[PDB]
């Protein structure tokens, strides 16, 4: 069937820039194309139908174009409250079908990321268990490896990660990871290190605990 | 002005069937086109059903792959528009969309409704386990760990400590999701004051506050 193929799932801009999100078709499908918005946690918003024309209620800062297979949502001057997720569908055939989407990044400067390491709680190692959390909150850009070190040994069983969206405030990342053990297991070993890798740091950032301080 | 509200969503087993609802005001509902749209886990939106206004004589439009599973409709004397699923599996976990159709036969989505989350497997539901995060401005936190299935919301003193707060999206594994938020207090506020951080997890009736104690070590 017709296929809406939006080439980039990311695209960096800046507020008060231009960007071009561009859509392509598998085959002719004339001016037949709508644009959405979908913020996170929040439903899809149309922005444009009939290739161009915009929704009311929708400002002038979005603009539609395109005809035949190639179609671009331009947004001049990017706000704040742009960042959002954009996909293009059409409606020359059915069925109908969407684009996978493209979200806009917003730039900024580099920032190294505030680590910070948790023990155990004693709720948990009462019931028999013991993990290992380390937060790694507002970095940038959002490429970043963490490793775990028990005893000095490098650890990747039993590690779970979870990244945010990029903040809305200072458009920076974050990033948690448990490191889930038994208690007996635990109880066998001494330093716990928590490694950030990150490009602002020749060496990476480290935070640590023993268990015998402890 | 145009609302729509979903519901009919949750927890069901592979194999089953359930009719999910939708809700409209805001307009005269039987003038209007209206559809069923699907959003799985990191994947595009697939629609999946139309129906027509009286004027055209409430004809469907369906998906081939859904035809002889999904069945779309309208209440007869009421604003609420239907979506019947049979033979459930684990592809069809995603949210659902109602939305209101413009462009006659080039249907296009004008308004859409919040959605609701369908999740088929055959995972026991289990509440989960809430443990603190103890260590100028210090940085606390709440792991949650061994639930199923999603959602979990979490708050900080009751929805009054909302700055530099993050919520880590949940992760699965082995059946059970885990999820952790972080929240960063000056230290002239903490431990001077309380800082307890609230979990809910509606599909097990539970609500559990935990208070962020120091540590000696
Ligand atoms: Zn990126
Ligand atoms: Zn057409
Ligand atoms: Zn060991
Ligand atoms: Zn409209
Ligand atoms: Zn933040």
């Amino acid at each position: 069937d017709i296929v809406m193929t939006q080439s980039h799932k990311f695209m960096s801009t800046s507020v008060g820039d231009r960007v071009s999100i561009t859509c392509k078709a598998s085959q002719d499908v004339g001016t037949d194309v709508a644009w959405y918005q979908q913020k996170p946690g929040q439903s899809p918003k149309l922005l444009i139908y009939w290739a161009s024309i915009r929704h009311t209620g929708v400002p002038d800062r979005f603009t539609g174009s395109g005809s035949g297979t190639d179609f671009t949502l331009t947004i001049s001057n990017v706000q704040s409250e742009d960042l959002a997720d954009y996909f293009c569908q059409q409606y020359s055939s059915y069925p109908l079908t969407f684009g996978a989407g493209t979200k806009l990044e917003l730039e900024r400067a580099d920032a190294a990321p505030t680590v910070s390491i948790f023990p155990p709680s004693s709720e948990q190692l009462t019931s028999g268990g013991a993990s290992v959390v380390c937060f790694l909150n507002n970095f940038y850009p959002k490429d970043i490896n963490v490793k775990w070190k028990i005893d000095g040994s490098e650890r990747q069983n039993g590690v779970l990660n979870s990244w945010t969206d990029q903040d809305s405030k200072d458009s920076t990342y974050s990033m948690s990871s448990t490191l889930t053990l038994t208690k007996d297991e635990y109880e066998r070993h001494n330093s716990y290190t928590c490694e950030a890798t990150h490009k602002t740091s020749t060496s990476p950032i480290v935070k640590s605990f023993n268990r015998n301080e402890c | 002005e145009v609302k729509l509200v979903e519901s009919g969503g949750g927890l069901v087993q592979p194999g089953g069937s359930l009719r999910l609802s939708c809700v409209t005001s805001g307009f005269t509902f039987t003038d209007y086109y209206m559809s069923w749209v699907r959003q799985p886990p990191g994947k595009a939106l697939e629609w999946l059903a139309f129906i027509r206004n009286k004027v055209n004589g409430y004809t469907t439009e369906y998906r081939a792959s859904v035809k002889g599973r999904f069945t779309i409709s309208r209440d007869s004397s009421q604003s609420i528009l239907y979506l019947q699923v049979n033979t459930l599996r684990a592809e069809d976990s995603a949210t659902y969309y109602c939305a209101r159709d413009r462009g006659g036969n080039g249907v296009y989505f004008d308004y859409w409704g919040q959605g609701t989350t369908l999740t088929v497997s055959s995972a026991k539901t289990t509440p989960p386990s809430v443990y603190p995060l103890a260590p100028s401005m210090v940085t606390l936190g709440c792991l949650v760990k061994g639930y199923f299935p999603e959602p979990v919301t979490v708050t900080w003193n009751s929805g009054s400590l909302s700055s530099g707060v993050h919520t880590f999206p949940a992760v699965l594994q082995s059946d059970l999701y885990t999820l952790s938020s972080s929240v960063t207090v000056p230290s002239s506020t903490w431990p001077s004051e309380t800082v307890t951080c609230n979990v809910a997890h509606p599909a097990s009736s539970t609500k559990v506050d935990k208070k962020i104690v120091p540590r000696d070590c």
